[PDB]
């Protein structure tokens, strides 16, 4: 097979740096069991 | 294991760490959610007033709004969500409402000792909304009891 | 009377109905304050970046950022104000200061049994921003009594 | 000494007070972070909606609208603040971190009845940040306190 060199599109110009990124965001509220319960108890005290 | 000052430093580093290790972390995500990634070594000075020109209407100018708003904009929602679940001001707040299996069927250990946050939180990613959804419920049916005590309270 | 999870979706639900039973209702008024009117049967992905092009500021994407900080802009007064009287994170707050015939006086009973919130808050129409002065500066009156107690004590 | 109305009139009022008069006006002074200096003889009608044209994107308007946006900006910095120290709502908070000789070593007196703040402040000037830090660490040892006691409470 032959290869020959391509400059059409700048995207992948920006492709060759952006590769090892990537953008997330963040979900602080969590929810879980717990032994803990609301009002006046928190397991007996 | 690290420091009280390295935590301080360390956004989401306790995210491949298990679930109980990652509570000495929560102040340190939450202060990303509006200022960003915490800055130690230098700290300059961020205060108002450094658009000199007809600049906030280019691109940067635009997005920068756009990013900063919708900073805020996202940090309320988290905010407003705890507030009508009674939790207002607090990292760990304990519920009315009761654990289901359905939802998760482990320990404390099989979550807390064994599990990282976003592991957890995919597991529980079909059952969540509801949860929600009881989190307001719970607070309602709170508010409710009030007002019944308020009036046999004369 | 319907049930919790009706009660969520049911934004000024009532509104036409008796002061005392609108306390149920309560966290539903509050979600619409950002997020405006909930969503059931449908939940889209509310996410960012769905400005692609110079659209930012046509006439739409000014009207829909001034939608948006006037959202936020307002929310806060009203949390700001809760602050300054000490009812922050609460849905229903006691305070020290006492009721005035004079603004109304009217039983439990004749208010909370027999009136809807707007059709008291117009009776209260007059006396309101007054009380608004009095719940802040009995903040305030308990604020000096803590310094004062901070004197005393060591 | 003034009238409680007026101490609510008064922002900024004990600044060349002492520090211990300070605490009487400490709402007055959080209002005005969102709402600027309040109005005393008139109150005008603060509503929605005065853009009737494409005046938005003018000098004023863009000025406007980044002071509107900067002010709430920073009214969450210190919310936030005080929530990762555990101080969310209120407007006097006591902490578990000891105070240090270091930083200053001045009585009750020796401060309170002697400087004012913006003075005190200045004297404390250097070991703010890190005390913001402690602050901040203090809240995380305690948040970790409470996964541990959730683990041995079954
Ligand atoms: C745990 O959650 C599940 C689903 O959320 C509940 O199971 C059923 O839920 C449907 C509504 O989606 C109800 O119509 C059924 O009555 C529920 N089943 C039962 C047996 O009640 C389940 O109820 C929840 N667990 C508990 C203890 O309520
Ligand atoms: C959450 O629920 C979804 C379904 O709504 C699960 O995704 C798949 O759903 C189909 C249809 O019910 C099942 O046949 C597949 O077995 C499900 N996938 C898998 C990998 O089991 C999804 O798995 C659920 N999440 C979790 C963590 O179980
Ligand atoms: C109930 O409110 C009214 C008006 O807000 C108070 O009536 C008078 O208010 C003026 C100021 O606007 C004072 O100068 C008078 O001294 C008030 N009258 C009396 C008899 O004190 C009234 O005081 C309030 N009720 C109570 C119990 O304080
Ligand atoms: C609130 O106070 C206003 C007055 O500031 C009342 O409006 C009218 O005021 C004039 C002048 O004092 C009176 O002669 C009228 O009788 C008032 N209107 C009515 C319908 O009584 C207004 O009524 C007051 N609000 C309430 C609920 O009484
Ligand atoms: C009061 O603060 C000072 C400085 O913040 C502490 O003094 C030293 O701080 C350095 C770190 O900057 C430590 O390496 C030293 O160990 C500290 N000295 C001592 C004697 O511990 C000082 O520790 C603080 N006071 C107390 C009681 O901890
Ligand atoms: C806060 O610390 C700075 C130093 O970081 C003080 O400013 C000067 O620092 C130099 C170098 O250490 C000293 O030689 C000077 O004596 C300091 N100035 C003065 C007026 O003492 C600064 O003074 C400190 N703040 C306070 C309130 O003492």
């Amino acid at each position: 097979e032959t290869f020959r060199p391509a400059g059409g599109d700048m995207r992948d110009n920006w492709r060759s740096e952006l590769y090892k990124y990537k953008v997330v965001k963040i979900k602080p509220l969590g929810v879980a069991p717990t032994r803990c319960r609301r009002r006046v108890v928190g397991r007996r005290r | 294991a690290v420091g009280m000052g390295a935590v301080l430093l360390g956004f989401l580093g306790a995210a491949g760490s298990t679930m109980g290790a990652a509570s000495i972390t929560l102040t340190v995500q939450v202060r990303q959610l509006l200022s960003g990634i915490v800055q130690q070594q230098s700290n300059l000075l961020r205060a108002p007033e450094a658009q000199q020109h007809l600049l906030q209407l280019t691109v940067w100018g635009i997005k920068q709004l756009q990013a900063r708003v919708l900073a805020v904009e996202r940090y309320l929602q988290d905010q407003q969500l705890l507030g009508i679940w009674g939790c207002s001001g607090r990292l760990i707040c304990c519920t009315n409402v009761p654990w289901n299996a359905s939802w998760s069927n482990k320990s404390y250990s099989e979550i807390w000792d064994n599990l990282t946050w976003v592991e957890w939180e995919r597991e529980i990613s079909n059952y969540t909304q509801h949860i929600y959804n009881l989190l307001q419920e719970s607070q309602n049916q709170q508010e409710k009891n009030e007002q019944d005590l308020l009036a046999l309270d004369k």
